[PDB]
RNA sequence: GUAAUCGCA
């Protein structure tokens, strides 16, 4: 099977509003596009080389379209990265880009 | 031979020009029975809407493959004398006797 | 006025024979020989269908014997089932069998094939029974392209070979006549074509065109399977040696004013490599060029 | 003035939007032409979407490298990051001969990094927290020598979702008409300009009135009237009632003086321009080798506008020629063709369901040949 | 048909068994094979490198062909043997005359130079392009013969010039020119013009074209001092000054694509030795 | 330097062509001459 | 099935055969190629190659 | 300079018709052929005799003629041996027809 | 290797008005080689438009082919200057250009006045030669065709002189294979050379051709939206009148199925038949 | 290993 799972934007909105020990990954995705396709097996072997480390979610775009748009959404291929520290502000990734830059950004921040 | 050969091809060439496309192919489509005339044509496309190509390929469509392969004849590659084309078996029986 | 094509015939004169015509009417002096000729290539052996490949049988010796029961000799029977006409779309080798038992005729309907494989013809003759014995066979169903040599002859025993040819298209014309408009010497073209019932003359045309296109795009792609590439090319060429990093590095990055940048662009000039190669005689060479700028160029070069 | 001495014979087109790897900026249902009965015979072997979803288009970047294949003599504008991902972007719009000396790289800001706040209760987030250098761009930074040697102007909607953005777009828009260029404006409405048609149209009302050619889909179309579409969307037939020309009094509220050709835009099936003087559309193939990546229909739209540009930039004196209208679109229907194959065979097929084949770097894709297995 | 005077087509099955021993050192001297025995069993097995070490070492080695009615001293010749996948010893065709040979069912035997002075031997003196003129009278041996003359007849025949080019005369009332060949040929490759149609062609000043002594049938005076002279195959206009200005050349695409293919022949030659 | 022929050629006419490239170029370049022109004779046939 | 010398019939009596034959071949099935009143027997084929026609007419038949 | 003679000169220096011209330049330049084909063979025995492995597939007599040619003026490459480089891979050899 | 690839392996500038480049294509399956080099050879020899000038205008020369004053040339020997004249352009339609050049100046070159579109390519083409002071005044039109060759605006109405134009620009193009085959697998290799006349590079020039051959089979896929007993059953058994038989009999039809083929109308047509003579047949038939 | 006989070109 696949490690990120399709979760709906309530338990979105629970995982945001509890405490986590763990850096949550949002992947806004639409089966329509092309590039989210792709970016799915990034996500996937993401979770690979994180296997507890990491939380990987995706929500599907077209199901829930005024959770993306109130998350300022301007693009399919989007990733959100949120820190465990409530106090750290959220990244923000629009475009399809390479692993090593999420494992870089996952570290860092 | 050639010249009158050529001379003949030219003729068919001016007639082919002079008629238009569809009054030309027409006498290799038996099956269809319309007014070919360039007049026609017009007042079909005005009241219709289809050009020349649109008709010629409606003509075409009425066609038997052994009247195709007949017209084969008005190929541009290989033309074949229209004399020859347009003979009777009595004058072709003439030829071996 | 327009571009368009119709199917003038169609004539269906049996199982495994099929009859279409197409015109081309509105088509160009030079354009229609070559559509003709391309389409003609294309429809011998640029398309590709399946055929069986491989019969197994139960109890022979050879397959130059005689078998009780059976009118024709085993080499009769792979000559049969040699021409048994299918119908796939899917790559690779699929197994089928023929369990059929008394007295009677086996034809192709006795076979039973996998979901993707179908027959087309469903009433040939692959051989004669005049006696009550059970039939077994087993069929490989493979598709390809061209003729296929039966190369292993000495294999697994038990299995023989039959040579396949995987032309679904028996054979295609084309005439091209005029259309008498005057100056503009345009032409129309017809096409005729004829299969054997794998898929219909229209169904072989779309594929033939659609294979000319795919051979025919290669050339738009770039010079000599991953959407990231270029990534990985730019950090190799950084990452591994020096002098070729610098191949990497062109113009634009170089702050230049915009009279010396186009005039480089111009002289076909855009990575630094070709600017370090190239001579200042040549830079001065080139025209809309003065002594000033190359020691704008040199200055900025050296910093 | 370096006008005559170095300018050269094609005009330079001049892409402002941003650089961007694989970016959609909405979708919408919409219909193609194909024909049904070739693809229920082959069903099994072709890839055939359940729900057919096209975009407007990708990024200027996309749009740049398209036309640069195509001949034409193109330069981006905008703002990088000196991060790798910068660098490789910038790389790989050179090695497609895109002038790219309008590229500005800073360290102080990511490429594609946007660091934003969670906000208050209910997911509501915020931008303040930093940009990602593609919605940041000081007015200062523009530089005015490619402005001036472009005799034309790119740019989309994305650009102006950023306050910023879109007034450093502003102001290279009406910098490039005060130096004599038509602003071509690909309206691509990005996915929150979707809620309401009122708010869209004020929002890019600030554009439609500084440009002379604009390219609108059939679904902005719509969204932006009153039309509401009115179509099945999925049945297996070509009904005449998709691909339909709206009638030129339908356009004309939407028109204004400066504005010359209107381009509707319905994949590469069927574009619609309209004129002030005529109107009329040409159909075009759209049934082309699809895969699962190349389903967005994404390199169509970017084909379209490269070749309507060169069509226009060349000849800028006939673009109100009615068959100089109708061979560009022609033209561009050849080239969305085109680059919607070159990407389907570039970025072939995922694999199937038995999948044991090398794995590059995060990504794993076979060919047309591989994909199509019994198993 | 597509071979040249020294190469010469050999089936891989007699390759194999002629350069059998040169394989084995192969085999032997690349880590390929530990011992002979090991190398006989691998050419047995057909293994593909088997075949690359052949056609590498074969590249300089020349074979004896020779006939059975070895009558004249051109039976037994040199080539150079190239890979071929069949069972026919494929042959140049304008070197068939001096064996008497005819593809009728004839067949013909090999022989490999051991000895490096027979290898020198077979290389220099028994090679083809050394052997052109017969040991009779000195007449050359190798001349196209039977379909290569018909092409060449037909290419140099000429043009329908009286009554078969026109009906009427032309009393009561050739046209095409071409600056140079190369346009001329590019013509008829496009159709534009057929083997057969006569044409102008310009010259520079050359004047090798063989022709009857003939004077000129018309020749135009004006007033200015420029005379045209028409002869029966050129037109050669000049000046007051007794200057040649210009030289037209009347033939047809068949005469110039002979002159051009022995010319460029030459050119070629001389550009590859350099 | 060769001349422009505006005749028939023949086995009689090719064997004095070749005799006389034989003698001004030498049997070298002769091979190459011969071998284009037994091209384009089949070429042409 | 002929037997052999059948001038002794009449003169031309295989040339008087063949072109009757392949006359009401062309008209029956109808392809006019089989025979041409310009040069009985031969016909004009093309190249598989290129595809353009040949100049001169060459003899098709079955032996 | 013909414009057209690239593929005819790329087709003589890759067929091997460089030899021939060379063999025919070195017997301009000698009385009797017997006596130079003696000395070939005399200096490519010497040759094999010096280094043995380096030859097999380097012909020592091609050698020879390629170093009498670059002797001379002429530049040729190291006994006439030539590589293809645009081969597909290792077990794949081009069909000379 | 199962991903066509093509790379220049030559490619040199003899001169301003000359081009060589040379291209390859290495993963081929069998009788694709050919085909796509006959293609593109095809596409490259008639389906590249080309730019050059198709007319003139000599007001001072009355004669095609005369010595003006102080040209020092023939008239028709400035027109076969003026058709070797490369250009570059992308033009739709026909324009206009213009060479004045009044002066003793020993040569005429790179005069021409041409609109932006157009541009030249090589400036050293000798148009002609004035020796003597004088006005050269000659009009051009400048057309844009893939390789129409015979185009007459006018067809010599006022004083121009039409000139012959080629719009080729590929002067030649080759192709050859060459196929490497391992074991089984068989690989063939395309080389396709391609020379032009300086208006475009060999690269450009197959990228048009490649995008022509697309072009011309795509509409092939383009699709448009939506909205017998008888021959046994001769005429002479069916009791018919002798009138209608014999005329049945002269207009060639001996049997039913020929009469059910034949339609009122065309029977109407022979001679002799009756109106009523249709309805008779018509009821013997329905009788049967 | 020799004959006989036929074929081949
Ligand atoms: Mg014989
Ligand atoms: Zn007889």
């Amino acid at each position: 099977d696949y490690l990120v799972k399709k979760v709906s934007a309530k338990d979105i909105q629970e995982l945001i509003k509890g405490e986590r020990n763990v850096p949550l990954i949002i992947d806004f995705y639409a089966t329509w596009c092309g590039p989210c396709i792709l970016m799915a097996q990034e996500l996937e072997m993401l979770a690979v080389e994180y296997e507890s480390n990491a939380l990987i979610v995706k929500v599907d775009t077209d199901d829930e379209y005024e959770f993306a748009r109130d998350m300022q959404v301007r693009g399919l291929p989007t990733l959100y990265f949120i820190s465990p520290d409530p106090n750290k502000d959220a990244i923000r990734t629009e475009g399809l880009i390479p692993i090593q830059m999420m494992r870089d950004i996952i570290n860092n921040d | 031979r050639h010249l009158y050969k050529k001379e003949r091809l030219q003729a068919e060439k001016e007639k082919l020009e002079k008629i238009g496309p569809i009054a030309y192919y027409s006498e290799w489509v038996q099956a269809w029975k319309k007014d070919t005339s360039r007049e026609a044509i017009q007042k079909h496309f005005e009241e219709t809407g289809e050009d020349e190509n649109t008709q010629l390929i409606e003509m075409f469509c009425h066609q038997t493959d052994r009247e195709y392969r007949i017209m084969m004849g008005t190929d541009i590659r290989i033309p074949r004398d229209p004399l020859a084309m347009r003979m009777r078996e009595d004058q072709i029986k003439q030829i071996w006797g | 006025r327009t571009l368009q094509w119709k199917c003038v015939e169609s004539r269906t004169d049996s199982k495994r024979l099929y009859y279409g015509r197409f015109i081309l009417s509105p088509l160009m002096k030079g354009q229609a020989d070559t559509i003709g000729i391309a389409m003609r290539r294309a429809l011998l052996g640029e398309i590709e269908g399946t055929c069986i490949t491989r019969v197994k049988s139960e109890k022979v010796p050879h397959e130059y014997s005689t078998i009780t029961g059976i009118q024709e000799s085993v080499h009769e029977i792979l000559m049969n089932l040699k021409e048994i006409i299918l119908r796939s779309n899917l790559y690779g080798t699929s197994d089928a069998s023929i369990c059929v038992k008394g007295p009677g005729s086996v034809t192709a309907q006795d076979i039973i094939l996998p979901p993707y494989v179908e027959i087309v013809d469903n009433t040939q003759h692959i051989a004669s029974l005049t006696e009550p014995i059970d039939f077994c066979i087993g069929l490989q169903i493979e598709r390809n392209r061209g003729y296929l040599i039966k190369t292993p002859h000495n294999f697994q025993d038990g299995s023989y070979p039959i040579d396949a040819v995987f032309m679904p298209v028996r054979n295609a014309n084309h005439s091209i006549h005029s259309y008498g408009n005057g100056n503009e010497k345009q032409e129309i073209l017809f096409l005729e074509i004829w299969t054997n019932g794998s898929l219909t003359p229209k169904e072989a045309l779309h594929e033939a065109s659609r294979n000319l296109i795919d051979l025919f795009i290669p050339f738009l792609h770039m010079e000599e399977l991953s959407p990231f590439t270029f990534h990985d090319k730019l950090a190799k060429l950084i990452k591994n040696k020096k002098k070729i990093a610098l191949k990497s590095i062109f113009i634009d990055q170089s702050e230049l004013p915009s009279r010396i940048y186009n005039c480089l662009k111009m002289s076909n000039i855009y990575t630094l490599l070709d600017l370090l190669n190239n001579s200042q005689e040549d830079l001065m060479k080139i025209e809309h060029f003065r002594s000033e700028d190359v020691k704008r160029i040199l200055g900025i070069l050296e910093k | 003035e370096d006008i005559s001495f170095s300018y050269g014979w094609p005009p330079l087109v001049c892409c402002f939007g941003a650089a961007q790897h694989a970016f959609v900026p909405s979708g919408r249902p919409s219909n193609r032409l194909v024909d049904h009965e070739w693809h229920e015979r082959m069903k099994d072997a072709i890839w055939d979407p359940e729900k057919f979803t096209r975009a407007p288009g990708g990024c200027s970047s996309n749009v740049a490298v398209a036309l640069a294949s195509l001949g034409g003599k193109v330069a981006f504008m905008g703002k990088l990051g000196d991060d790798d991902f910068g660098q490789s972007l910038v790389y790989f719009m050179n090695i497609n001969k895109v002038q790219t000396r309008s590229v500005r790289l800073d360290s102080k800001k990511a490429t594609a990094i946007t660091h934003m706040k969670i906000g208050k209760r209910g997911g509501l987030r915020m931008t303040t927290t930093k940009p990602s250098a593609e919605d940041s761009l000081l007015k200062s930074e523009i530089n005015i020598d490619v402005l001036k040697e472009a005799k034309m102007f790119y740019f989309n909607t994305f650009s102006m979702l950023d306050p910023n953005m879109r007034l450093t777009t502003l102001r290279a828009t009406k910098i490039s008409k005060k130096l004599g260029g038509v602003v071509f404006y690909d309206v691509n409405l990005p996915f929150p300009l979707w809620e309401s048609g009122d708010k869209a149209k004020t929002f890019i009302q600030q554009a439609w009135d500084l440009a002379d050619i604009i390219e609108v889909t059939k679904q902005e179309l719509e969204f932006l009237c009153g039309i509401k579409p009115s179509e099945r969307f999925d049945t297996k037939d070509n009904d005449r009632s998709k691909f339909t020309h709206y009638p030129p009094e339908v356009i004309a509220p939407l028109w204004h003086e400066n504005l010359k050709v209107l381009f509707v835009t319905n994949g590469t099936s069927k574009i619609h321009y309209y004129t002030k003087e005529h109107n009329s559309a040409v159909l075009g193939l759209e049934d082309v080798p699809l895969t699962p990546y190349t389903s967005d229909m994404s390199a169509s739209g970017d084909g379209i506008i490269a070749g309507i540009i060169r069509m226009l930039t060349v000849q800028p004196h006939l673009m109100t020629d009615k068959g100089y209208l109708e061979r560009t679109l022609k033209y561009a229907i050849s080239c969305g063709v085109v680059d919607q194959w070159l990407q389907a065979r570039r970025l072939g097929y995922p694999p199937k369901e038995g999948m044991e084949d090398d794995v590059v770097p995060d990504d794993h894709g076979i060919k047309s040949v591989t994909e199509r297995e019994y198993r | 048909p597509s071979l040249s005077l020294h190469r010469c087509g050999l089936p891989r099955e007699i390759a194999i068994e002629l350069f059998q021993t040169f394989v084995i050192r192969g085999l032997i001297r690349q880590h390929l094979a530990s011992n002979i025995g090991v190398a006989k069993s691998k050419i047995r097995e057909k293994e593909p490198i088997v075949w690359e070490i052949l056609q590498e070492v074969m590249q300089g080695h020349p074979v004896l062909l020779n006939r059975a009615p070895t009558l004249h001293r051109l039976g037994i010749q040199a080539f150079q043997p190239v890979l071929v996948e069949g069972r026919a010893i494929c042959l140049h065709p304008l070197v068939c005359k001096g064996f008497n040979a005819d593809f009728d069912g004839d067949q013909m035997a090999v022989h490999v130079p051991l000895s490096l002075e027979a290898q020198v031997e077979a290389r220099l003196l028994m090679f083809s392009h050394m052997n052109l003129l017969s040991p009779a009278i000195g007449d050359p041996i190798s001349v196209p013969t039977q379909d290569m003359l018909i092409g060449l007849y037909v290419l140099t025949s000429g043009n329908h010039r009286g009554i078969c080019v026109n009906r009427y005369n032309p009393c009561n009332r050739k046209e095409p020119f071409f600056s140079n060949s190369y346009d001329a040929i590019g013509a008829y490759r496009q159709k534009r013009i057929n083997l057969d149609s006569p044409l102008w062609l310009r010259w520079r000043l050359d004047q090798r074209v063989i022709a009857s002594r003939e004077t000129p049938i018309e020749v135009h005076y004006e007033s200015l001092g420029t005379f045209y002279e028409i002869y029966g195959h050129y037109l050669i206009v000049r000046s007051l000054k007794k200057q040649i200005l210009f030289i037209y050349i009347r033939t047809t695409v068949g005469h110039i694509a002979l002159y051009r293919e022995i010319e460029e022949a030459i050119q070629g030659f001389s550009r590859a030795y350099s | 330097n060769l001349v422009f022929h505006n005749k028939a050629i023949n086995g009689t006419a090719m064997k004095r062509l070749i005799s006389r490239l034989i003698d001004h170029f030498g049997m070298a370049y002769t091979s190459h001459i011969l071998d284009q022109v037994k091209t384009l004779g089949f070429q042409q046939a | 099935r002929i037997a052999p010398f059948d001038e002794r019939y009449e003169q031309e009596a295989s040339r008087k055969l063949v072109f009757s034959e392949l006359y009401e071949a062309s008209k029956q099935t109808a392809n006019p190629w089989v025979f041409e009143p310009e040069y009985p027997g031969k016909s004009r084929i093309f190249d598989g190659r290129t595809g353009n026609p040949f100049e001169q007419p060459v003899i098709i038949g079955k032996p | 300079r013909i414009p057209f003679l690239e593929e005819q000169v790329r087709k003589i220096r890759d067929g091997g018709k460089l030899l021939t011209m060379d063999i025919h330049r070195l017997l301009l330049n000698e009385d009797n052929r017997f006596d130079f084909v003696n000395e070939i063979a005399a200096e490519a025995k010497q040759y094999v005799e010096n280094n043995r492995d380096e030859y097999g597939a380097k012909k020592a007599i091609l050698h020879v003629l390629s170093n009498r040619m670059n002797d001379a003026g002429v530049y040729r490459a190291e006994a006439y041996m030539e590589s293809d480089p645009f081969k597909p891979g290792p077990g794949y050899m081009k069909d000379e027809l």
